[PDB]
């Protein structure tokens, strides 16, 4: 299938508590495999998946030194930030940012990302063309500015059809027992009454990798979309994932209902039924 | 390196 | 500016007495980060208590996931007491094991 790499990056600002914390974590798709956190006894970027953990020495110290690095280049960036918004220095204030590859079943990069946030919000988003650039406001306008006249898009470009491609590539190799293999859901329908005329129909999906999936309500074949309540995909905590979805339904319609579930690891989609 | 190090000023 | 966390309190595996498992507690949506997360066993602070390192979604808001291991009996209820700038006091979830 699909695969992409992703880096996030946070920077927190805290005056009084020190300087800005700054953490980052890199996944391949819903996979977890790096972190650093500059608050950490000895920062450095540290495995957080088996198959990362063959990378030798030259790999873990270049990416701990461009952590440091970029983490020295965020915390001025927070101090920027302040500047242009015209604010005071007794605030707490987070940057945000991720970037990386998409590729297809055959390796080629599908799409690229490059994208930041100031305190949650849009703030600079690299272009899909991996060459223009997205301001929010008029303070990012004065990066975009900046970014223009360095070529930074054509260096990020050139980072995520090279290297960024490069490395997930060998990521889905080293990693191939795991970050190929698609766990298809466990699936239930649980019923409850809720009163003497109506129950709650729960439709349950445990164990699946990776975190994609859709669980639909279909009542005489419609679906309830306005009518379902729906929880947020969750982690286990094993690397799987759990949803649910559930409708109230008047009693001794159940079997008018049916639950339909689309995942990866599914041949075809199925359809349940509460028993 | 594997994450970029294409990290210019704001 | 500010959003406030959404809670999901739940086990790894589906719970069965005296069987051994994780208490999970897991917290998305909200912004800032900073956040204080307590795994309560009949109301009391469980002292060993992981967590994932702080990631974010598509719309900038965090998420962490709690977690412990632990033995389900009839007898022991369990809860996710969460804080955040938002809420003016914790917000206590309780496991519900029928689900």
């Amino acid at each position: 299938g699909s695969h992409s790499m992703r880096y996030f990056y946070t920077a927190m600002s805290r005056p009084g508590r020190g300087e800005p914390r700054f953490i980052a974590v890199g996944y391949v798709d819903d996979t977890q495999f790096v972190r650093f956190d500059s608050d950490a006894a000895s920062p450095r970027m540290a495995p957080r998946a088996p198959w990362i953990e063959q990378e030798g020495p030259e790999y873990w110290d270049g990416e701990t030194r461009n952590m440091k690095a970029s983490a020295q280049t965020y915390r001025e960036n927070l101090r920027i930030a302040l500047r242009y918004y015209n604010q005071s220095e007794a605030g707490s204030h987070i940057i945000q940012v991720m970037y990386g590859c998409d590729v297809g079943p055959d390796g080629r990069l599908l799409r690229g990302h490059d994208q930041s946030a100031y305190d949650g919000k849009d703030y600079i988003a690299l272009n899909e063309d991996l060459s223009s650039w997205t301001a929010a406001d008029t303070a990012a306008q004065i990066t975009q500015r900046k970014w223009e006249a360095a070529r930074v898009a054509e260096q990020l470009r050139a980072y995520l059809e090279g290297l960024c491609v490069e490395w997930l590539r060998r990521y889905l190799e080293n990693g191939k027992e795991t970050l190929q293999r698609a766990d298809p859901p466990k699936t239930h329908v649980t019923h409850h009454p809720i009163s003497d005329h109506e129950a709650t129909l729960r439709c349950w999906a445990l164990g699946f990798y990776p975190a994609e999936i859709t669980l639909t309500w279909q009542r005489d074949g419609e679906d309830q979309t306005q009518d379902t309540e729906l929880v947020e995909t969750r982690p286990a905590g094993d690397r799987t994932f759990q949803k649910w979805a559930a409708v109230v339904v008047p009693s001794g319609e159940e079997q008018r209902y049916t639950c339909h579930v689309q995942h990866e690891g599914l041949p075809k989609p199925l359809t349940l039924r509460w028993e | 390196t594997s994450t970029t190090s294409v990290a210019s000023s704001w | 500016i500010q959003r406030t966390p959404k809670i999901q309190v739940y086990s790894r595996h589906p719970a069965e007495n005296g069987k051994s498992n994780f208490l999970n507690c897991y917290v998305s949506g909200f912004h800032p980060s900073d956040i204080e997360v307590d795994l309560l066993k009949n109301g009391e602070r469980i002292e060993k208590v992981e967590h994932s390192d702080l990631s974010f979604s598509k719309d900038w808001s965090f998420y962490l996931l709690y977690y412990t291991e632990f033995t389900p009996t009839e007898k022991d209820e369990y809860a996710c007491r969460v804080n955040h700038v938002t809420l003016s006091q914790p917000k206590i979830v309780k496991w519900d094991r029928d689900m």
